[PDB]
């Protein structure tokens, strides 16, 4: 039952990702990682300000078709 | 033929358990991974001097399991093992008093941990996990070895790893007492009317987007699901503090407008944190180093603000 959501990077651009609401957030992060070049540990996703914990299904966050997840980069200090 | 000694085993340093230890078997064969004053003794057979000593063990059976859960509020099997590994190194750190607060002298890339400990000491927060609360009380007295090792254990970080201050705060605030924290946001789209969302807990005190608290109160430009761009603004806030974050940009900190802040020099592959608090003047705390200044304008990434209750004047 796949749908499409948007993931916006830190430059303000949103790529489309094909997902099922039963797949985990960790699954989605491996797609964003392959597209934007960052590896999973160095960024984290949010939806309407709420962070997404990796091993929970996407449907628990109320993701709709063409919703916008945000990509935030983790500093290394 | 069997010869034993009497010891105490524990997982929370409060509930002691009497144990008869066969001297012919290692502590590992009988209890699993075992520690004595932090020193790993899993492979060591009992010594006569171990009589009556207290040993740290991992919660192997059911009684220890619930005891460990009441103390640490985690079920991660590997938590106590990772806590002990970080504690080996954090005991060697120095925690000098700087500007009235306990800091951490530079070592093992602990500048992000230094900013966490400093920011915590200026916030009215309590920890629901008893292990975090006891270690925090010792931390304010210059004895922060346990607290730092716990922070690394809850964050799944090891000694020497580069770290993110806000991420680290997020892990620890899950165990904070933010039950009464309430935040109400309005999303005003000129097409799709108005929308209200209430946030609670850690989501009510943290925000990612701008460093300015006033920006949140007057209006933040947010995408709209319909296609436009709407404006998000704060309606009601009930908490002892708020934490504004943003990608490291250059920012002017004024006295009397904020509680404390963190700045970040470098890029997303390697950087350095220093902490800025506001007392009589702007204090900059870089590990063991203190620097006073009237003005500050640098690459800020986290800003904290004191708070009790705020109601918007907008409608
Ligand atoms: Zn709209």
């Amino acid at each position: 039952e796949p749908l499409s959501i948007l993931v916006r990077n830190n430059k303000g651009r949103s790529s489309t990702y094909e997902v099922r609401l039963t797949q985990t957030v960790a699954h989605l992060k491996q797609q964003v990682s392959g597209l934007e070049g960052v590896q999973d540990d160095l960024f984290w996703l949010t939806f309407e300000g709420k962070p997404l914990e990796d091993q929970l299904p996407l449907g628990e966050y109320g993701l709709k078709p063409l919703s916008t997840v945000f990509m935030n980069l983790r500093l290394r200090g | 033929e069997v010869k034993t000694i009497k010891v105490f085993t524990t997982v929370d340093n409060t509930n002691l358990h009497t144990q008869l230890v066969d001297m012919s078997m290692t502590y590992g064969q009988q209890f699993g991974p075992t520690y004595l004053d932090g020193a790993d003794v899993t492979k060591i057979k009992p010594h006569v001097n171990h009589e009556g000593k207290t040993f740290f063990v991992l919660p192997s059976d059911d009684t220890l399991r619930s005891e460990a859960f009441e103390y640490y509020h985690t079920l991660d099997e590997s938590f106590l093992g990772r806590y002990m590994s970080a504690l080996n190194h954090t005991k060697k750190w120095k925690f000098p008093q700087v500007g009235g607060l306990t800091s951490i002298k530079w070592a093992d890339n602990n500048c992000y941990l230094s900013s966490v400990l400093l920011a915590l000491q200026q916030l009215e927060v309590k920890f629901n996990a008893p292990a975090l609360q006891e270690a925090y009380y010792r931390a304010r007295a210059g004895d922060a070895a346990n607290f730092c090792a716990l922070i690394l254990a809850y964050s799944n970080k090891t000694v020497g790893e580069l770290g993110d201050v806000r991420e680290t705060m997020t892990h620890l605030l899950q165990h904070a007492n933010l039950e009464s924290a309430k935040r109400v946001l309005n999303v005003v789209c000129k097409h799709c009317g108005q929308k209200t969302t209430t946030l609670t807990g850690v989501e009510a005190v943290m925000y990612m987007g701008t460093l300015s608290y006033d920006n949140l109160k007057t209006g933040v430009s947010i995408p709209c699901v319909c296609g436009r761009d709407a404006t998000q603004y704060l309606v009601q806030q009930e908490s002892s503090f708020v934490m504004m974050s943003a990608p490291p940009a250059e920012y002017k900190l004024q006295q009397g407008t904020f509680l404390c802040a963190n700045e970040y020099t470098g890029n997303y592959q390697c950087g350095h944190y220093t902490h800025i608090t506001a007392k009589e003047t702007l204090y900059r705390i870089d590990g063991a180093h203190l620097t006073k200044m009237s003005e500050y304008k640098g690459p800020v990434t986290d800003v904290f603000y004191k708070e009790t209750s705020y109601t918007t004047t907008i409608k």
